[PDB]
RNA sequence: UUUGGAGAGUUUGAUCCUGGCUCAGGACGAACGCUGGCGGCGUGCUUAACACAUGCAAGUCGAACGGAAAGGCCCUUUCGGGGGUACUCGAGUGGCGAACGGGUGAGUAACACGUGGGUGAUCUGCCCUGCACUUUGGGAUAAGCCUGGGAAACUGGGUCUAAUACCGAAUACACCCUGCUGGUCGCAUGGCCUGGUAGGGGAAAGCUUUUGCGGUGUGGGAUGGGCCCGCGGCCUAUCAGCUUGUUGGUGGGGUGAUGGCCUACCAAGGCGACGACGGGUAGCCGGCCUGAGAGGGUGACCGGCCACACUGGGACUGAGAUACGGCCCAGACUCCUACGGGAGGCAGCAGUGGGGAAUAUUGCACAAUGGGCGCAAGCCUGAUGCAGCGACGCCGCGUGAGGGAUGACGGCCUUCGGGUUGUAAACCUCUUUCAGCACAGACGAAGCGCAAGUGACGGUAUGUGCAGAAGAAGGACCGGCCAACUACGUGCCAGCAGCCGCGGUAAUACGUAGGGUCCGAGCGUUGUCCGGAAUUACUGGGCGUAAAGAGCUCGUAGGUGGUUUGUCGCGUUGUUCGUGAAAACUCACAGCUUAACUGUGGGCGUGCGGGCGAUACGGGCAGACUAGAGUACUGCAG
């Protein structure tokens, strides 16, 4: 069961997270199949980016995201587009 | 960390004025010490280091800082000397000095460190700030009310404003437009010696 | 069509060459010596893979069962307690996790690693999704009760209980096997078209009444694996033969899959001078440093694999084992004992002893994110976020100023005229960063809950006020290489030193003073690596004398070929689609006030895979001639 992981990189006082589709049982920073987005909350707005096409393809083929990934891609609007209940909404706030 | 010792030592020992208004240098051009008149053998390395130390003790930069400017200037594709001259002049201290708002590099640096300046409406207190093309420099009311700033801004009759720098009004707004060329910059000394010394 | 290469001193009376050494540069997981202020961001046992005091690092389900030891309620009460309740639950069955996450580099020269495909030869729980069913019978055990051994761990004997614990039987007709009959593909058995055909065989368990999950099988996808190979990458003949399941075939067993993986029977060879077998060292790679490049050195951190868990072995379980905190046995060490016997494996996070030059705190949380369980709520997670220590490193900031004399003390020299420290200083004014004292005070969370809230960090980061230049600088060098000199004190003594080299009474080289130079919260010493070293010379060296032509021939293996007369294109370039994980380097953009830091999208990602298009050189192959060579005829001198 491949899951959407967030791979830790970098150094200590700033955590790193990479939205990568891979097998679940592997290491937290384990083998990466494809890199689709990156996550880092230390910055003030904590901007989030996901490749919509690849995310939709992975959800269709059967990658199961963790609840935080689901929530974040709902903020992005990928979940909204995939389920089709509200539509495709864009509300993300851009850097000043 | 900044050199707290006398500033006239650099000019006296080294043999060319730096501030430009040194009466001691013109009174006695020879280096201080009991034996400043002794004849000294010519050396390419003496003169190469001489140009370096003139530059660094004139602009007040750090050694690691200046070496970082050197490697930066090398890695831009443009000409190394012009790139180094821009990357050194882009220091906000030198910019605000040559704009006429400061009497000397040291005083510009001290005022910037204390933070009397605003950059595009954003608080800035860093003497080594980087100014890119088409930037805006602002001066706050707490500093317009400051007495030495008023003295500088109504005594600014120093060297003429350059091409890339220009003031627009009493608020002392400093604007930058383009990259100057060496010919109109007409800065003293010669970057070839410094670039060759670090090429060693 | 664009980017980037420095030398100097030192042999001689003197120079030129060759040749050696040393120095100026960058970097470290560094250390010692003096000094020392804060804040942010990294880093942290390289030796002893040595033994380890104590506590933590792996748990969850009453909506599975029997039950109620400890909490709640309700009837009771003599306050000893007696009944139901399932809210809740100790312990017991039964599942799920436990092979996840973290650690170290001893062995390993190997398909162990990277790249490149692969599987007509495999399997795969938990996820999603198109498509049948889920009928029935039986018995027992833990738990509990009684009892024994025994300090203890732990065990036996008797009685007894339920289940999603256990086992039959009913279907399956779409699968799994064996015998008979077609089309496609080639890459060969044979695969595919679920080929057709006759016979044989094959599984389930229910719960909840709610955003519903389960059981057995494989036409389709994806992940995960296992296996085989072209190619690559240390030194050493003062290591020349190695091997006997060894090599090959056939028949059997074996494993998920083919296979000397194992056995039997047949034959004698395979590997070997285009370095086998031996000996020493060592985890490999993207990367790091140096160098213009080639190249050399190296494997810090991170990340992709590899191998191990005190030493050596072995096996069960499972879709998945070198099974680290699983099992069994043998060793060494430690510990408890009531002497009858038992318990262990910090190379998990911290910490202690020893080695060392030395490397941290027995700190706070699931707030964010990954991981496990569960319908969810929720639980756990030294993974992780954070804080504390240490100038060890890439990076930013602070110890102030403007003016002030032909230049006030005092020191050091003097030629006794004076010159030095010096705009330095005392002075008159300024803003007072950061520490100090107060107030406000975040984001990090369109996140989770049908609840009313949820931030360890932190009451920090960050803004707003208060007082005062008030709290803040040292280290090396000063003979030439190499920017920086005079005096004072002992003279072949005491001593310096990277090369030359410096003191035998008047040292710019020793020690002290001043003075100046370099660097700076770091300054030098020490050790390792590259460059200069074209000093291992492919680019890019020589062999007359400095180091070198073996004593010289014949000649095997290899390396290299005198003209033009002919295909296939195996040395090769001819263009295109097709890989180059992530990360790093280089270019531009953008954000943290700029600083490290990181936020987004490119670009980069210098090698290797297949389909399509070329034939001038550089090879084999498919035919002819002769300028090298040889023979043939006549002479020749020795
Ligand atoms: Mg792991
Ligand atoms: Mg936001
Ligand atoms: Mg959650
Ligand atoms: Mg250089
Ligand atoms: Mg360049
Ligand atoms: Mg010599
Ligand atoms: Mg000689
Ligand atoms: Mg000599
Ligand atoms: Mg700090
Ligand atoms: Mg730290
Ligand atoms: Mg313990
Ligand atoms: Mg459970
Ligand atoms: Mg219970
Ligand atoms: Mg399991
Ligand atoms: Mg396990
Ligand atoms: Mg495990
Ligand atoms: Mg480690
Ligand atoms: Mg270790
Ligand atoms: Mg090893
Ligand atoms: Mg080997
Ligand atoms: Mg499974
Ligand atoms: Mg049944
Ligand atoms: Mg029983
Ligand atoms: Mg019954
Ligand atoms: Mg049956
Ligand atoms: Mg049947
Ligand atoms: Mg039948
Ligand atoms: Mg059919
Ligand atoms: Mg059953
Ligand atoms: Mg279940
Ligand atoms: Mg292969
Ligand atoms: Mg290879
Ligand atoms: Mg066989
Ligand atoms: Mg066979
Ligand atoms: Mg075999
Ligand atoms: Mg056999
Ligand atoms: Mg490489
Ligand atoms: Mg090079
Ligand atoms: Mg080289
Ligand atoms: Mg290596
Ligand atoms: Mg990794
Ligand atoms: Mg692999
Ligand atoms: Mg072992
Ligand atoms: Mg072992
Ligand atoms: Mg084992
Ligand atoms: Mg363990
Ligand atoms: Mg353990
Ligand atoms: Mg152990
Ligand atoms: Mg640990
Ligand atoms: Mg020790
Ligand atoms: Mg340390
Ligand atoms: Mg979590
Ligand atoms: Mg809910
Ligand atoms: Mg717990
Ligand atoms: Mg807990
Ligand atoms: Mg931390
Ligand atoms: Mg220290
Ligand atoms: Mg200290
Ligand atoms: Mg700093
Ligand atoms: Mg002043
Ligand atoms: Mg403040
Ligand atoms: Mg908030
Ligand atoms: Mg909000
Ligand atoms: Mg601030
Ligand atoms: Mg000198
Ligand atoms: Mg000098
Ligand atoms: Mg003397
Ligand atoms: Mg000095
Ligand atoms: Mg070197
Ligand atoms: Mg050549
Ligand atoms: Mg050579
Ligand atoms: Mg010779
Ligand atoms: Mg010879
Ligand atoms: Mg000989
Ligand atoms: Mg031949
Ligand atoms: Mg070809
Ligand atoms: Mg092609
Ligand atoms: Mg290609
Ligand atoms: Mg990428
Ligand atoms: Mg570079
Ligand atoms: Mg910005
Ligand atoms: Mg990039
Ligand atoms: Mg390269
Ligand atoms: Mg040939
Ligand atoms: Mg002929
Ligand atoms: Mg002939
Ligand atoms: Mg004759």
């Amino acid at each position: 069961a491949v899951k959407i992981k967030l791979t830790r990189l970098g150094k200590i006082r700033n955590p790193q997270y990479r939205i990568i589709v891979a097998d679940a049982r592997t290491r937290r920073d384990g083998r990466a199949i494809e890199v689709i987005g990156r996550y880092h909350p230390k910055e003030e707005p904590s901007l989030i980016q996901i490749d919509s096409e690849r995310a939709q393809y992975w959800l269709g083929v059967g990658a199961q995201p963790t609840e935080p990934v689901l929530a974040l891609l709902k903020i992005t609007g990928d979940w909204q587009k995939f389920k089709g209940l509200p539509g495709a909404e864009g509300t993300l706030k851009v850097k000043e | 960390a900044r050199y707290t010792g006398p500033a006239t030592r650099k000019s006296r020992r080294l043999g060319v004025d730096l501030v430009g208004g040194d009466q001691s240098f013109e009174k006695r051009p020879y280096p201080p010490g009991q034996h400043g008149r002794a004849r000294i053998k010519e050396s390419e390395y003496r003169q190469q280091l001489q140009e370096k130390q003139k530059a660094r003790f004139s602009y007040g930069v750090m050694e690691k800082q200046f070496r970082r400017y050197y490697e930066e200037a090398n890695r831009q594709p443009g000409k190394t000397g012009d790139n180094l001259l821009r990357i050194l002049e882009s220091r906000l201290d030198n910019v605000v000095y040559r704009a006429g708002l400061a009497r000397t590099r040291r005083m510009a640096r001290q005022l910037v460190s204390h933070g009397h300046f605003l950059v595009n409406g954003v608080k800035v207190d860093i003497p080594s700030y980087r100014v890119s093309q088409y930037d805006i420099i602002d001066v706050k009311e707490k500093s317009l009310n400051t007495l030495p700033f008023q003295i500088a801004r109504e005594t600014a009759g120093e060297r003429p404003i350059p091409s890339w720098l220009q003031v627009v009004g009493e608020r002392q707004r400093i604007l930058v437009h383009q990259l100057p060329e060496r010919a109109q910059i007409d800065v003293p000394l010669t970057e070839q010696l410094i670039v060759e010394l670090y090429s060693k």
